[PDB]
């Protein structure tokens, strides 16, 4: 019971880092 | 300022981001096939295959692997009881790994599209818009629909290269996966004939790949072009929804009325056979057969098997349910821990005293005693005072046969009118109320529950049809009326309504 | 030996229509068009594209190889 | 020019009705469904399959008369007046029930064609289809009260007959077997049916009660222009009244009728859903946690716990003459008594 | 090997198509009779 | 002229009320 | 023909039929 | 739950259902809620275009 | 067209917002006696 | 819906003979072997003095005709 | 007995659609 | 003037065939007939399991 | 503990009533 | 035991700061 | 002046989206194991 918390949230922290590697705002120039 | 129940058609016109969006739908509906499978398997309790079945403990998901003929798991435990050496790639949880793995693939595959989604595949490219060739697209997938279709009849069901499906015994005992012999004449269509839907899939997608390379061929006429408006695009949704809810109906009422598609020993019994009293009327012809012989009543009763006498018992008649009593049917009434055999009740000359089945729309249904014929000698009274026929008055034993309780009689009457509320249910069931904490009132079984989602969301898409079916046809009075509608309204001067082919 | 009952390799054209306005930023969206093109007269020249190279399929320049394969 | 050409001039020729190319549906597979129902009414017994005679033959009047539902040995058969059940002999189909099994299952094409006709002339004068997808309601409690709940539930003698008298005998049937009354889609239902009923009665008493001035006499209904560009009721009033009385008031008249739309349908499937529920017996009976408390301890007593011990009444008494094929004569001791009411 | 019962079956699937029949021969009576 | 669709009128609704009186005559004491 | 003709004649033609017999069964003297 | 248990024992001492005002009183709720879902449906089957097809149309 | 030609807002007014919030509360009112049975 | 005179031959003729059609389609009782509904002293035989009960269902042509 | 799991649903089926509906809201009255 | 792949080299024939669709009937006729067709076998297999057409080899007893 | 649940849903079913009423837009002119 | 009200905490603390970051972030990527 | 010559406009972009998510998990995967005990 407690096991699908754990993992849903390890793999919900895993899925934050994903969508912030891949899905940034553009460092946009000048 | 679109409002938030259309923001869906920013993507009627952008066929990549249609494919995107088609990709994310595939892998959540894959991520619940996953999930629900672990879960379930998590759940799952293997211990035995007699008394406690899959059905008994709310399993959903895990009677279609094991329909399919996914018959074991990575812990070395089987579904008939026994332990098989070698699992394979392809157990349970390897399954449920495998679409956790799809469920990310497609996720992958669906950033993609809408990443890059003005490619020139989707380029009209004679003269420069954005259209697809939706007959030449419904050719290639019914061709390839009909492939698939072929290729499980022929290899997977009738076991070619695959390994085959459950084909049970009728009566409930020895089901086991095998390959089925394709049956072709007029039994091919009695559902009842595993035969028949191994030559279904034969015959269908050598049709589909038929009719798929027929429209991959041919083109349609402009007269049912602009009859059923086929350069739309949602008219294809309007049909899609329509067969969508037609496979509906049918897949709940195979479910329902039983077929060799939803076998006994994966999902419990139907209601049908409680009032046409089947398990009954077949244990007692296969008792007094055995009596006819010679045989006498406590070695004659105690043949019969429990997987038998289980399905005897109106608790497991999926009828006796409730919509908001959740869970299962172990937390139900308890788990089946012992038989305690079939009972007779005898009056004060020897006349066995039958009682009376309870029908399935009576919730509590009062006790009475018939004789031979139909006439009540005995019953427990509502009202105690002015009592003819009370047990204690008559004096009616009871005397077991067969069970864990072989070879007893009872003369008290506050255990006779246990028993007699106890055998009003059918046959005599030990049961653990401790354990999973029980409440003693039944439940549902996953034949039930299946059937109210296809029917419901069956009856939803009636609905979605309905609708998706006017709004295709009026596209162009979509947002209102124009501000001239003539006065064509009139009773009797126009003789056709707008049509100007003779006014 | 002039055998068609069915016709299947006439050299009948297309009735082109053209897509609708599949606008939904305006009001006022329309349907196809009819008889709108020049019925786009049918060729049987083969292409280079390795899917689809004939361009049609009702034609002697298919038919003759799908007989002869066959 | 050729064949469905001059079929599209005519049935699309205008005359005082209109038959139209669901009307060639419509006209032909309903109006029998009229006649069997008076029919069975009129002349046609039920004294075989319920043991009930209800004609108009036999001394019943307009409101116990009911084309009544086979019996229950006639399963789920489609009862055809040819065939394994009936042969073809009219006057044995006649006695077996086959009227109800004409009559319902000849209507529910009618229910199509009628639906169809309501899409077609929408199409033809050009109008918007929202008059199509209101009248689906219907459909849907047509098709759930009588086609789907008598499918699954062992026998087409589980259905409500055609009458005034017998629909009363199904609605407490419902009533008495079913507990219908705890159903939340149920409460749906209620909610959207009269809540319709109420704002059909806001509505037509403000919209000619705030009305403008442009007659002479005070009979108001001889001053409307059908052809007119101006209004006929003051809206700004009309929202500064329901404003200042009730407190939230409508302000956009579109929004307003499509909120009458939108209302007794929305009752009306979600009333279909929980027919469905309860015709796969998931029926809204006794809860868990009052009743472990009101077995232990005995004066509880709440107007639930009188619910179910009233509807309990109910069923042991009506059963014995409503059901005759289940073959059950109960002892008086047997019933519940309520000693000596 | 035909059953009563499909024996008096096939007479519904010729009695619906004489029903079709007769709502086209009523259709062409009329309609190639006004055009 | 013609015979006027009022005198119809009521020849009609006194041709329904005879009806329906016998429709009450036959409820009463009648089956 | 005509479906005016039609429309009046075949719904109002059973109903004295039917309302003869009605009036046939209360003067039924039972 | 007070209500059902007022409307079934009514139903027990007076037969409401069969009483004539009763019956009337159903017509009334039915006819109700079919003449607002049929006016409802006529009148928004008849709106003047004012405004596109992406955004609301009750704007 | 590199950037979306199609890129579109949804518009929620606070007819709406009392509309959505008085739905959900009042389903919730009705079906949580059900749910905790 | 007032243009109405005709004192037709096939209008107001043939009227009163569906009536008396009607009519002896009862009083004959022709129409109690038509539909097959029983008569007031046809409800109980001497041999059952019950409600009748349809027992069984592919012989139910063979089984009506016995409770008659 | 209570359920385990009833109050997660009723609390779930509260603030989810809740949310939904505020998200949509003050976007909608951010720009007027 | 979009995005160029090998797939979009590949498909685009498949993707070309935009609109041409034939005058008069074509197979609309025998349309007609494979959906009576149709019709009639699900007619069949309605009454089969409904029992109310009795065959030889179809048992319809729970039982082969 | 469900009767906190019961009396949190029907307060706030009012309170939604009396945000309704008096923070409502203003329903305006031309 | 297992904390029903701790499932129940774990839950809230989840989607109530969630959704609160989600409105703020909407309504500013709605302007630009 | 009747209309509030204050009203200021809140801006929260998607880094500190981001941030504000990851916070949450991170702070949950921590509790959590206590919480439940
Ligand atoms: C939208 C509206 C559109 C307008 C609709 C227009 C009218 C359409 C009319 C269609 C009528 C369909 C019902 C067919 C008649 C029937 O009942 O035929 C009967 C069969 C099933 O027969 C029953 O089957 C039961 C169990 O049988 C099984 O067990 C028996 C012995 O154990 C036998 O061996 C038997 O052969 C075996 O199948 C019992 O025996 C019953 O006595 C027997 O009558 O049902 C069936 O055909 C139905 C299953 C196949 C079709 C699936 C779709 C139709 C039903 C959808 C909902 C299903 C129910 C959901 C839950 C409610
Ligand atoms: C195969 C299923 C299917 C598909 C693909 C569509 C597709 C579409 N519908 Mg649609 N619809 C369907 C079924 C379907 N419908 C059914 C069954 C109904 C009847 C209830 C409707 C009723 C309907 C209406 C009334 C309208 C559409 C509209 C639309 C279009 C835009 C959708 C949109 O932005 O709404 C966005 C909607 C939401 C964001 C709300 C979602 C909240 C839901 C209710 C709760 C979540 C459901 C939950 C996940 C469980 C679902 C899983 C499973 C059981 C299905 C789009 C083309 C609109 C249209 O015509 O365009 C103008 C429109 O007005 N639909
Ligand atoms: C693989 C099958 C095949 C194919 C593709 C063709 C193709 C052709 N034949 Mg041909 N033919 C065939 C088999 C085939 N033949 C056989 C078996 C015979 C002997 C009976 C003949 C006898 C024959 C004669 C006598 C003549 C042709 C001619 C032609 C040409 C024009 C006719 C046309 O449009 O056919 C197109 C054919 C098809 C599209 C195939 C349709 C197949 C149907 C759909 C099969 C379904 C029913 C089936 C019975 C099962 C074309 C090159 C004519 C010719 O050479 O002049 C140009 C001509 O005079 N054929
Ligand atoms: C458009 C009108 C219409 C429609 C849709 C129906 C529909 C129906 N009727 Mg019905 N009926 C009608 C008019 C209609 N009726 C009329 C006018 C009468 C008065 C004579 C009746 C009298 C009647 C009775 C007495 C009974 C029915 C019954 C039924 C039901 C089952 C019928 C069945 O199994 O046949 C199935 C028929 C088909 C599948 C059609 C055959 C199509 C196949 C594919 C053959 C193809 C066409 C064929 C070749 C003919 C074409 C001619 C060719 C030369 C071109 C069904 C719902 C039965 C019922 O109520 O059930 C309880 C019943 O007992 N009908
Ligand atoms: C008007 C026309 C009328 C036509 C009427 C006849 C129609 C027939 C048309 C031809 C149909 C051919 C298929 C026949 C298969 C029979 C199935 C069957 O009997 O199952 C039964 C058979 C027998 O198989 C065995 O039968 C046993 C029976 O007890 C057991 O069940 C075994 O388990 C089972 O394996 O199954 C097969 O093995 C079929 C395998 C043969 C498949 C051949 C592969 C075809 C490859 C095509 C390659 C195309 C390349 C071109 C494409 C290029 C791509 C760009
Ligand atoms: C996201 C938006 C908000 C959604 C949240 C709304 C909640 C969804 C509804 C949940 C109701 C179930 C919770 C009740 C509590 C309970 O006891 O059950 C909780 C039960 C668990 O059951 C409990 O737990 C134990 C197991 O560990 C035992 O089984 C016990 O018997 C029992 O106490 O779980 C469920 O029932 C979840 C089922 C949800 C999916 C089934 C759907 C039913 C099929 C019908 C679908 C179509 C419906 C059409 C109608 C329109
Ligand atoms: C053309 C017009 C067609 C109209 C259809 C009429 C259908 C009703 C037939 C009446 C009938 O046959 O019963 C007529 C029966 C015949 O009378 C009965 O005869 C018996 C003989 O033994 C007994 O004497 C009965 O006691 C006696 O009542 O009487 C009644 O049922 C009551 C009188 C009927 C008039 C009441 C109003 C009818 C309902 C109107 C509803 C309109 C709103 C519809 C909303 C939708
Ligand atoms: C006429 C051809 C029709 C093909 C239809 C294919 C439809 C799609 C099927 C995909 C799912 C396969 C089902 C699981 C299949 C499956 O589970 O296999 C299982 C097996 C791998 O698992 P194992 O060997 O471990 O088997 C488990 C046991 O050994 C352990 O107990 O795979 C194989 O050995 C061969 C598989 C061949 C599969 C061929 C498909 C790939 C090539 C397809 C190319 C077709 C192109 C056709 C163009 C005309
Ligand atoms: C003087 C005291 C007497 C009145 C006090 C009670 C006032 C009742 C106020 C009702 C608030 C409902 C607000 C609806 C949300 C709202 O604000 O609607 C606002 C809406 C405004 O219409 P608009 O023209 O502004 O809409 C324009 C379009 O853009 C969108 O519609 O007004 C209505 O449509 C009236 C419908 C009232 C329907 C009331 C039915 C509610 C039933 C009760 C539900 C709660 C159950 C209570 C049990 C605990
Ligand atoms: C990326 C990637 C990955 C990962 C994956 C994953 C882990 C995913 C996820 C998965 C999942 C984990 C998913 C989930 C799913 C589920 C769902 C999606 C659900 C749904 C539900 C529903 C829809 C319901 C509704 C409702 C309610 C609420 C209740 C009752 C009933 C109803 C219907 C009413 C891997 C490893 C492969 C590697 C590579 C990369
Ligand atoms: C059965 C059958 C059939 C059918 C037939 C038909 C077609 C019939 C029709 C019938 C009809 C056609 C009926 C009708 C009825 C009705 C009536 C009989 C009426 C009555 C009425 C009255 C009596 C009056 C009332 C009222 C009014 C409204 C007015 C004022 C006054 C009052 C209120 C009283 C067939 C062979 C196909 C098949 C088989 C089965
Ligand atoms: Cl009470």
């Amino acid at each position: 019971m407690e096991a699908l918390v754990y993992t849903f949230l390890l793999v919900g922290t895993l899925g934050i880092i994903f969508f912030s590697i891949f899905f940034r705002d553009p460092p946009r120039m000048i | 300022g679109l409002p938030w129940y259309r923001v869906h058609t920013v993507v009627i016109n952008d066929p990549g981001r249609l494919i995107s969006v088609h990709l994310m739908h595939t892998a959540l509906v894959s991520g619940w096939a996953g999930s629900m499978a672990l879960f379930e398997i998590s759940v799952f309790d293997p211990s035995d295959p007699v008394l406690n079945p899959m059905w008994r403990q709310g399993m959903f998901v895990l009677p279609f692997m094991t329909r399919l003929g996914i018959t074991q798991s990575w812990g070395g435990w089987t579904i008939s009881g026994e332990t098989a050496t070698n699992p394979g790639i392809w157990s349970y949880e390897g399954v449920a790994a495998a679409h956790i793995i799809l469920s990310g693939a497609l996720f992958l595959a669906s950033v993609w599209h809408w990443t890059y989604w003005d490619l020139e595949l989707f380029r009209d490219p004679r003269t420069g818009k954005t259209a697809l060739d939706l007959p030449k697209i419904f050719g290639i997938h019914l061709f390839l629909s009909g492939l698939l279709c072929f290729g499980f009849g022929a290899f997977h069901v009738t076991g070619v290269f695959g390994p085959g499906i459950w084909v049970s015994d009728p009566y409930g005992l020895t089901g086991r996966v095998q390959p089925v012999a394709p049956s072709w004449g007029a039994d091919g269509f009695d559902p009842y004939n595993p035969g028949g839907i191994a030559s279904h899939h034969i015959a269908a997608g050598i049709l589909g790949v038929l009719a798929g390379l027929f429209h991959l061929c041919v083109r349609p006429s402009i007269r049912l072009y602009f009859g059923l408006s086929m350069g739309s695009i949602e008219t294809v949704l309007s049909s899609s929804i329509a067969a969508v809810f037609w496979a509906a109906f049918v897949v709940a009422g195979t479910m329902w009325y039983g077929s060799a598609a939803t076998p006994i020993e994966l999902f419990g019994p139907t209601r049908y056979q409680w009032d046409q009293g089947f398990f009954q009327q077949e244990i007692q012809k296969r008792v007094q057969a055995s009596l006819a012989e010679g045989a006498s009543l406590s070695d004659a009763w105690s043949r019969i098997p429990e997987k038998l006498a289980f399905y005897d018992y109106i608790g497991n008649n999926p009828a006796k349910g409730g919509l908001f009593r959740t869970g299962a049917m172990n937390s139900g009434d308890g788990i089946a821990v012992g038989w305690l055999g079939h009972a007779s009740f005898k009056d004060q000359e020897g006349r066995e005293l039958f009682v009376r089945r309870m029908p399935t729309f009576f919730e509590t249904f009062p006790v009475l005693l018939l004789d031979k014929d139909g006439i009540v000698r005995a019953d427990v009274p509502f009202r105690k005072a002015e009592s003819k026929y009370s047990i204690e008055q008559v004096g009616v034993s009871v005397t077991f046969y067969g069970g864990e309780l072989d070879g007893l009689t009872f003369t008290d009457p506050a255990t006779v009118k246990k028993y007699a509320r106890k055998a009003q249910l059918g046959e005599i069931f030990e049961f653990d109320r401790s354990t999973l904490q029980s409440d003693g009132v039944f439940r549902s079984s996953p034949r039930g529950w299946f059937t109210f989602g296809h029917v419901c969301f069956a009856l939803l898409f009636f609905f979605g049809h309905i609708w998706h079916g006017a709004r295709t046809i009026f596209r162009d009075v979509f947002a209102g009326i124009d501000d001239d509608i003539n006065d064509q309204v009139e009773f009797g001067k126009y003789k056709k309504l707008g049509d100007t082919s003779s006014l | 030996r002039g055998f068609d009952p069915l016709g299947l390799s006439k050299p009948s054209e297309f009735v082109v229509i053209g897509v609708d306005e599949n606008d939904q930023n305006a009001a006022k969206n329309n349907k196809g068009s009819v008889e709108a093109i020049v019925q786009a007269t049918p060729d049987e020249v083969s292409s280079e594209n390795r899917l689809a190279p004939y361009s049609e399929v009702f034609g002697l320049a298919r038919f003759r190889e799908c007989e002869l394969i066959h | 020019r050729t064949w469905f050409d001059d079929a599209d001039d005519w049935l699309r020729q205008d005359r005082f009705v209109f038959v139209g190319w669901s009307g060639l549906l419509l006209f032909p597979c309903a109006y029998f469904a009229l006649g069997g129902w008076l029919t069975g009414t009129t002349f046609v017994t039920s004294w075989y399959t319920h043991g009930l005679a209800t004609s108009y033959l036999e001394g019943c009047n307009f409101l116990t008369a009911a084309v009544s539902t086979p019996a229950n040995s006639m399963a789920h058969s489609l009862l055809f007046v040819w065939g394994p059940e009936a042969q073809g002999d009219f006057t044995r189909w006649c006695q077996l029930g086959g009227l109800w099994a004409f009559v319902a299952l000849h209507g529910a094409f009618g229910l199509i064609g009628f639906m169809l006709r309501q899409f077609e002339i929408a199409r033809s004068v050009n109008l918007r289809p929202y008059n199509a997808i209101a009248f689906s309601a219907p459909i849907a409690v047509f098709v759930s009260v009588f086609l789907i709940y008598p499918l699954g539930q062992s026998g087409w003698f589980f259905a409500p007959s055609f009458g005034v008298a017998a629909i009363f005998r199904f609605i407490l049937f419902f009533q008495g077997f079913h507990n219908w009354t705890l159903n939340p889609f149920h409460m749906m239902g209620v909610a959207g049916v009269l809540g319709a009923a109420l704002l059909c009665a806001i509505h037509g008493a403000t919209v000619e009660n705030t009305l403008f001035e442009d007659g002479d006499g005070a009979n108001t209904f001889r001053a409307f222009n059908p052809t007119q560009a101006e209004e006929t009721y003051s809206m700004v009033t009309a929202n500064r009244f329901w404003s200042q009385i009730f407190g939230v008031a409508f302000s956009n008249k579109r929004w307003l009728h499509f909120f009458m739309l939108l209302v007794p349908v929305t009752g009306l499937w979600m009333s279909a859903i929980g027919v469905v529920g309860l015709a796969l017996n998931l029926r809204a009976y006794d809860f868990v946690s009052q009743e472990i408390r009101a077995a232990e301890d005995p004066e509880f007593e709440t107007f639930y716990t009188k619910n179910i011990l009233l509807n309990e009444g109910i069923r042991a008494w009506m059963a014995a003459q409503d059901q005759p094929h289940e073959r059950l004569v109960f002892p008086e001791e047997v019933l519940p008594r309520g000693n000596a009411l | 090997a035909v059953t009563p019962s499909l024996k008096n079956f096939l007479g519904s699937l010729i009695a619906g198509a004489t029903v079709l029949g007769g709502i086209a021969l009523a259709i062409t009576a009329v309609s190639k009779f006004d055009k | 002229g013609r015979i006027p669709l009022w005198l119809v009128g009521t020849e009609e609704g006194t041709l329904a009320i005879g009806a329906i009186s016998c429709f009450f005559y036959g409820f009463l004491c009648w089956f | 023909f005509t479906v005016r003709w039609l429309a009046i004649h075949g719904i109002a033609v059973p109903t004295i039929f039917f309302l003869g017999a009605i009036t046939a069964m209360q003067f039924i003297q039972r | 739950s007070g209500t059902f248990n007022f409307m079934i024992v009514f139903q027990a001492e007076h037969n409401i259902l069969m009483h004539p005002f009763h019956m009337l009183g159903v017509a009334g709720v039915f006819g109700g809620s079919l003449f607002s879902a049929m006016h409802g449906s006529l009148v928004t089957s008849s709106l003047i275009r004012e405004t596109t097809e992406n955004e609301s149309a009750n704007e | 067209a590199r950037p979306n030609p199609n890129k579109q807002v949804v518009e929620l007014n606070r007819t709406s917002l009392y509309w959505g919030l008085l739905l959900i509360f009042v389903l919730a009112v009705l079906f949580s006696s059900y749910i905790f049975n | 819906i007032l243009t109405s005179i005709r004192y037709w031959v096939i209008h107001s003729i043939t009227v009163p003979a569906l009536f008396i059609a009607g009519w002896l389609f009862v009083s004959t009782g022709l129409a109690y072997d038509v539909f097959g509904t029983p008569r007031p002293n046809e409800y109980f035989t001497e041999d059952r003095q019950e409600a009748p009960l349809i027992t069984d269902r592919f012989n139910a042509l063979e089984q009506v005709k016995k409770l008659s | 007995e209570v359920n385990i799991y009833g109050l997660t649903a009723t609390a779930l089926f509260i603030i989810i659609p809740t949310s939904f509906l505020l998200i949509l809201y003050v976007k909608t009255a951010s720009t007027q | 003037p979009g995005l160029v792949t090998p797939l979009g080299t590949l498909l685009r024939p498949l993707n070309s065939e935009a609109g041409k669709v034939l005058p008069g009937w074509g197979t609309t006729v025998l349309m007609a007939v494979f959906i009576l067709l149709f019709a009639a076998f699900l007619l069949i297999i309605l009454e089969i399991y409904n029992s109310s057409l009795i065959l030889d080899d179809v048992s319809m007893s729970w039982e082969t």
